[PDB]
């Protein structure tokens, strides 16, 4: 389910909000992907250092 | 009308979570009656549906255009 990549020193573990099984409102360490056209917010990016 | 924008961001941030899907099935549920008025007063539902439709959504008002027809 995971789709995992780092750029500069953020680490990025990309979750589809589909997989997750559930949701759950987390913290601001954590993004919210958004699509361009549907205004949903499909996927959280959780971020690490 | 301050009230009336923070109604706006209210249900502009309660849709990106949902997506407008659930929203629908949520408020369907929920029986909000005096926002959605099915009952009558033709001119409260022209607000109503005219204001969703200003929001930039106004999905949720098809039920409530039906109405309009019915009034008149």
């Amino acid at each position: 389910p995971n789709l995992l990549f780092s750029m500069c020193g953020f680490e990025v573990r990309i979750l589809p909000r589909q997989r997750m099984e559930e949701v759950v409102s987390n913290d601001e360490g954590v993004w919210d992907l958004v699509d361009e056209r549907t205004k949903q917010r499909t996927a959280k990016a959780y971020l690490k250092v | 009308p301050q009230g009336r924008i923070f109604i706006k961001f209210l249900f502009q941030e309660l849709v990106n979570e949902l997506g407008l899907d659930e929203l629908q099935l949520r408020l369907n549920s929920s029986k909000l009656d005096g926002m959605f008025p099915l009952e009558g007063d033709a001119e409260h539902i022209r607000y109503s549906i005219n204001f969703f439709t200003a929001i930039g959504l106004g999905l949720l008002t098809e039920d409530m255009r039906s109405r309009l027809t019915i009034i008149q």
